[PDB]
């Protein structure tokens, strides 16, 4: 199932510019610039775009016109979460906010549970996004896809989306698709326990799954995210539609969390049987 | 009311100043939080009195006699012992030490406090975030031990590479390159490379801090209760 | 039809698996060769890394040929970084990778020499090619540190310079070999003809490569006529795609065969192809190679440096080094930033000739097809690294 | 006659190139001294026999299926499996490597053979002298494990940095700076700054050589009968 | 008591040079230096003398007049055993016969036993010569007596050496001593468990105590060592008196090298006591 | 940017620490350290300190050396 959350809305970013260049609903680059409008993040860390093509670097932008141009989804690690104490130290930011994908999302709470460390960091983060990640790969597992797969450069591809049930490339002129069964080796070996599709740890969380094509999904697992998203609805930013009348249903996605679960469970039982430390 | 007392081995000390670092908490908290007994630096009574817990800054040293002294004795006298800072927890930056410096150019071995006596926890850290320390104190002041759970674990940990997350995670296969650890480097030895953390020994202290900030290293379930 | 996978073929270092497609007289109708072995992922592990870690982990990518390997990375990393080897110091990197070509071809004869060899010869015959083995590791561990995986060679020098009684002491046991390996490779030769393989077996169309009979010139190759592109274009089946784990290297969009035949064809003149020919050529490689080892020790400096001292710290740009390992040809490209590597690729000299020993064989009788590919004695570990 | 089995998971294969290095013993060894089985390099039987023992080139990698797969095999095939060389003992250089590299870029995580399976006996090095597998050998031959309890003792080894000598043996204050663990370096990565060793990590494979010949790490006074 | 042993005697090279820059005996430059007439090693790698003043850094010397400028005595660590895998491997040598302390000593042979990645090394050596060594310092360590304790530079002391009971320091103009129990802290923490005074394993055996100042007292513990000493007093090198008939008696280099194991064995039992690893 | 590797020439840095003066020399040959030497503020004071603490009843004497605020970990290191 879904996390425990405040609430499920399907909607989309007003702008024009995060239409254009969202991934799906925009929300994430929309829900992210309005803080800044707000103010209750300074800045936030979002990833991309890297020296590579359709290479994540992350990177921390005070500015909104910089958080356009990180919007777009890049499928492989950028680890965004190194950012957070780097953007915190110099470009100085009482509160941060940071788009993060779940697994990189486990990773921050329990230092905020847990700092051990991190310095004055913990307190900082204001609001953190999480984007529903079935699974994501290396750079050049990637890479393969849209060569030996799709046969088109790195440069060709505009968009990288995964659709239901497919991969898609757009390029210019072309779309490109391949089956997800094609894409099953690939995903890094430690994703093979990613029990969390969807981002329960993060405030507010985002996913293209069961929405209408263009539209995102956001849910709001926290109270501060939920206020950040009543604040932003109120705004009129984003135009949100209940979740449960537009199909696909919801209960889609919830299936398609539980598969997620199914898959991490075994492989833990598989990693126990086997002498290899397992966390979980 | 609790009693806390801190003896500093041979550390540089930062540990106790993350402690004052907590302000807030700090001025009302020698105060009224905690009582603080039988710290040099703290306090000025020679012989220590039984105490709940004692913070132990720095490695222990073999060759130096008062050093090993005080510790047999340290274990008497805490009811509970509890190593803190790498340098008493992991030996830290120590183990790169080979003696021979002068003066004294005899002591060269350093090994944390928790090889000579069992240690009950030990949090890391060069040092230790202010914060964390706060929270145990409280958490200790308070008695809870689902959330020490995770230390009392820690104090096993000793010998700690950078190295080590390559080995302990990394190779394990459970690393998924979300680059937490990275950003738990007081060093800033560790930096991500496409996409696993890649570090340069040159500049990293084996304080241990990456091992313990991977969310895959060891996941408490402790802090989903935290937020809500 | 029915298809026959041997697996792993034996007799060759690491792990590849035949598949074959067979009419009912059995001739082959499409040879597929991978290599099976994991990746130890040498190419990607050194990248962020030093420098001068780089010679010293990519050797280990190969404990057969590591000489050359190493000499390759050192080559392209004084390349990128534009250190100059003093003569000296050159020519000791050369003695090295002729020592390393005479030694490296006995261990692959050692290996097929149970197919090639009558038993009662045998014992004999293996006990010759560990006496021409151990000759010649003599000098390249004394010149290059303990070898095989010698720690002496380094960026832009090597790490000491052998002392005229080190060079003296060499030179005779180098000069006393060449006796024994001149009758060697005859005994060699004279055993694969015995065998007949039926003439015509294992000739394939694909082009040679070669840069240098033994050090390779990295001016002779073209980064415009090279490419690589990933077994899962180049294989018929999906299954085999994904099974393989071996990027193809692709010369000119051709498959290429890079050996001592190859080798051979390009500098000696050999006219001559066969499976048998590559056999022979083996032998007469070897013959060559020996040569040298005793020409550039004869005429060595002893006391010229062999260190030339460089700046780590390098310009983006990428630079080629290729040196010709007793399998083929070898090249490795690096670029150095910040004084660690950013990009670092090696192709092998197996990984050449993976793709050409599929189409190799086919036609003959498929227990034949084995030997067509232990002929190539693909070491896979290079292959794959 | 005795039947001794080899085999290669993931190995550089130095460690079979040694034990051909022992040339005046080789010739007539695989002839008379031994009997060799299983293996894929020497031999060309695809599925094992039982075997006296089973020598394992290089580390297993937990993501190839077959590799895994032949593991749980050798075990019930050979009645002692002695893994070795570092890649086998180890994890060596291995251990660097972070996944990722085309094709395949899966692969990214490798153990040493002994933490899946019990090991009887590792001898590392990389690698290893070939003296060494050749005493082993005329050894486990002639049946004598006063010899071999180093190693029997070896096979618990696995993780090994060069960094380790120093927390292993000069921070407890054994090393006398005699020079010994410099020399067995392959690597060449360890080297003596007064007098204590130093060594750079950026040349380490984590072969283990160091921590092994160091004379303070283990003493056998075996060798005391063989001189005299 | 003394290793097992095919002899005691007490000598002295003949030579000028050797008595005149030869700590003691001179016995290890002049059997070194004889070897390399008869060949039966072609080098060996004698400590010093290293950048420092008075500090020993190690050398292999083919040239006799080499090992000459090697001879003398420097109280620090030299890790002579380092150059050994050095000196076969470029300067190349079949046969290679080196000066050990027993604490180097000690390394080699179990090496020679369980080369571990030695490649071909082990055989190398042809005579190993073992140096009695009761404790030696840092170079720090050793540099506070000479300054502190003798109020020198460590220029001006031409050669030190340890009397017995005291430690004695030449220099041009003076000789200058310290009792021993002052001495008693800085030597390294390694040697507080060093059995062996005399070198067991070493093949021959060369120290000062035992023998009247000038003249050296060998031991040959192994034949291969008997046989180049047997060699070398025949070459009328050295010459020989037996041990006993000598005072100091021998005996007493025999309670000497008791002491030792007292102090080794208790040194022991304290660190088995505690929980810090222990070989031995 | 700078280049590492370094002239034998050692080098001096001092700058004054909360407790008092403070100099680091190094050489670098080769690119590593060759000598280090530190000396750090309490290093200087603590020959003066024990002088310092005469005459006056000795009680007062801990209060002269506390005066100095010394920090032994930077005095020996
Ligand atoms: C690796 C990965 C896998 C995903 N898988 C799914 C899925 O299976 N189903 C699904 O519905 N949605 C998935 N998403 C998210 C979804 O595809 C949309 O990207 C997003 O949820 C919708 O936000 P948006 O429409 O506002 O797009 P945008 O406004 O473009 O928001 C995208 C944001 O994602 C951030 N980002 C991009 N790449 C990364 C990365 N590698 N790591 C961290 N952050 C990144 C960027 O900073 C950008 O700000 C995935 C995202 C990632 C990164
Ligand atoms: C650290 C140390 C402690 C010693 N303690 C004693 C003692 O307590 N009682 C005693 O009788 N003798 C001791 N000796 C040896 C003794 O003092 C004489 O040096 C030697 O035994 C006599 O040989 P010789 O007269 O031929 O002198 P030399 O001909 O000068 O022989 C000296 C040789 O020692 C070698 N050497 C010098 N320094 C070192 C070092 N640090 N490590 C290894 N080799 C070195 C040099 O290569 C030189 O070739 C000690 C030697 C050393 C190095
Ligand atoms: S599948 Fe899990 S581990 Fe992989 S990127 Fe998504 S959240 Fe992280
Ligand atoms: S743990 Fe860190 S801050 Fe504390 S004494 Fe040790 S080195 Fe200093
Ligand atoms: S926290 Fe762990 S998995 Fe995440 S990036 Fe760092 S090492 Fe990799
Ligand atoms: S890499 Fe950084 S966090 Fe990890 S041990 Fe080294 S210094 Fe500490
Ligand atoms: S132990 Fe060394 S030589 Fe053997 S396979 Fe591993 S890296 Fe190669
Ligand atoms: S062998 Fe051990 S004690 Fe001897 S020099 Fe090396 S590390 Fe130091
Ligand atoms: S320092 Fe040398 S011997 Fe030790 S582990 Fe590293 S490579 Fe091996
Ligand atoms: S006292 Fe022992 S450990 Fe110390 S130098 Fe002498 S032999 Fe070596
Ligand atoms: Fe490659
Ligand atoms: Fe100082
Ligand atoms: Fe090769
Ligand atoms: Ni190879
Ligand atoms: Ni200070
Ligand atoms: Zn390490």
């Amino acid at each position: 199932v879904l996390g425990t959350y405040k609430e499920i809305v399907s909607a989309r970013s007003t702008d024009r510019e995060i239409q254009k260049l969202a991934q799906d609903g925009g929300i994430v680059t929309g829900l992210l610039a309005y803080a800044l409008d707000e103010g209750i993040i300074e800045g936030a860390v979002v990833a991309g775009p890297g020296e590579e093509f359709w290479k994540p670097q992350p990177m921390v932008a005070m500015s909104s016109d910089e958080l356009k141009a990180a919007a777009g989804t890049k499928y492989t690690f950028s680890p965004n979460v190194m950012m957070l104490k780097k953007a915190v130290r110099q470009y100085g930011i009482e509160k941060l906010g940071t788009v993060a994908i779940p697994c990189q999302t486990m990773g921050i709470r329990k230092m905020q549970t847990y700092p051990f460390g991190v310095r004055f960091l913990a307190d900082k983060i204001k609001l953190l996004v999480g984007i529903y990640c079935m699974e994501n790969f290396p750079y050049t597992s990637l890479q393969t896809f849209i060569c030996e797969k799709l046969g088109v450069s790195m440069e060709l591809v505009e968009k990288m989306d995964i659709g239901k049930g497919k991969f898609w490339v757009y390029t210019q002129d072309d779309v490109l698709t391949l089956p997800l069964k094609e894409t099953h080796g690939y995903e890094q070996a430690g994703c093979k326990i990613c029990k969390d599709y969807v981002a329960e740890l993060a405030d507010v969380s985002t996913g293209s799954v069961g929405s209408p094509d263009g539209w995102s999904t956001v849910i709001t697992r926290t109270d501060a995210g939920d206020s950040i998203f009543k604040q932003a609805v109120e705004a009129g930013l984003f135009e949100t539609k209940p979740i449960e009348e537009v199909k696909p249903g919801l209960g889609l996605l919830e299936k398609l969390a539980a598969q997620k679960k199914e898959k991490a469970e075994k492989n833990i039982a598989a990693r126990k049987e086997m002498g290899l430390p397992t966390p979980f | 009311k609790p009693r806390i007392g801190y003896i500093h081995l041979s550390g540089c000390t930062g540990d106790a100043m993350s402690l004052t670092e907590n302000y807030d908490i700090l001025a009302e908290l020698l105060t009224n939080m905690v009582d603080i007994v039988y710290g040099q630096t703290l306090v000025d009574l020679w012989e220590m009195p039984e105490m709940d817990l004692a913070l132990v800054e720095g490695s222990v040293c073999l060759q130096d006699e008062h050093s090993l002294h005080e510790l047999k004795e340290l274990r008497e006298k805490a009811k509970l012992v509890c190593a803190f800072g790498s340098c008493a927890a992991t030996g830290c930056f120590t183990r790169y030490s080979r003696g021979g410096q002068q003066a004294q150019p005899s002591h060269e071995s350093f090994v944390p406090i928790a090889d000579l006596i069992d240690v009950d926890l030990a949090l890391p850290g060069c040092p230790p975030s202010p914060e964390i320390i706060a929270k145990t104190v409280v958490a200790l002041l308070n008695n809870d031990m689902d959330y020490l759970q995770p230390m009392l674990d820690l104090a096993g940990y000793t010998e700690a590479c950078g190295c080590d997350l390559q080995t302990k995670v990394v190779n394990q296969g459970l690393c998924i390159g979300c680059g937490t650890c990275a950003m738990a480097c007081q060093t800033r030895a560790l930096d991500m490379t496409n996409g696993r953390p890649e570090l340069n020994s040159d500049r990293c202290i084996k304080c241990g801090i990456c091992y313990v900030q991977c969310p895959r290293s060891w996941w408490p379930e402790e802090q989903i209760k935290k937020e809500l | 039809s029915e298809r026959i996978v041997i697996s792993p073929t034996s007799r060759q270092e690491g792990h590849a698996e035949l598949v074959m497609e067979v009419d009912d007289e059995g001739i082959v109708t499409k040879g597929r060769y991978f290599s099976i072995t994991p990746v130890r992922g040498l190419e990607k592990m050194v990248t962020g890394k030093a420098p001068e870690t780089a010679p010293v982990m990519v050797q280990r990518i190969c404990g057969v040929c590591p000489i050359p390997h190493t000499l390759a990375s050192v080559e392209a990393i004084d390349d990128s970084l534009d250190i100059e080897v003093p003569k000296a110091g050159r020519l000791l990197r050369e003695l090295t990778l002729a020592a390393h070509h005479v030694n490296s071809h006995a261990i692959h004869h050692f290996l097929i020499a149970p197919d090639f060899v009558p038993e009662n010869l045998m014992a004999d015959a293996i006990n010759s090619v560990s006496e021409i083995r151990k000759n010649a590791q003599y000098v390249v561990d004394m010149v290059a540190g303990e070898g095989i995986h010698p720690s002496d060679v380094r960026i832009g020098g090597m790490a000491d310079n052998i002392t005229e009684l080190a060079r003296k002491r060499l030179y005779a046991r180098l000069k006393q070999l060449k006796p024994k390996v001149n009758e060697h490779v005859e005994l060699m030769i004279g055993l694969i003809e015995d065998k007949g393989l039926p003439e015509g077996l294992g000739v394939h169309n694909q082009p040679t490569l070669a840069s240098h009979q033994i050090y390779g010139d990295r001016t002779k190759f073209d980064l415009d006529r090279f490419t690589e592109i990933m077994p899962e274009s180049w294989y018929d089946d999906p299954e085999i795609a994904k099974r393989a784990c071996s990027t193809i290297p692709l010369y000119d969009g051709r498959n290429v065969e890079v050996g001592p035949r190859a080798r051979m064809v390009e500098f000696q003149g050999f006219k001559e192809r066969g499976v048998v020919a590559q056999h022979v050529a083996r032998a007469l490689e070897m013959k060559t190679a020996l040569s040298r080892a005793i020409e550039i020790l004869d005429e060595l400096d002893t006391s010229a440096p062999v260190r030339a001292d460089f700046d780590e710290r390098g310009t983006g740009k990428l630079g080629i080094g290729a040196i010709e390992a007793p399998r083929g040809l070898d090249v490795h490209m690096a670029k150095v930033e910040n004084g660690k590597i950013q990009f670092y690729s090696a192709l092998v000299p197996t990984t050449w000739n993976i793709p050409t020993m599929g189409p190799a064989t086919e036609g003959f009788h498929h227990e034949y097809g084995p030997h067509v590919i232990r002929a190539y004695d693909p070491c896979l570990s290079c292959a794959t690294h």
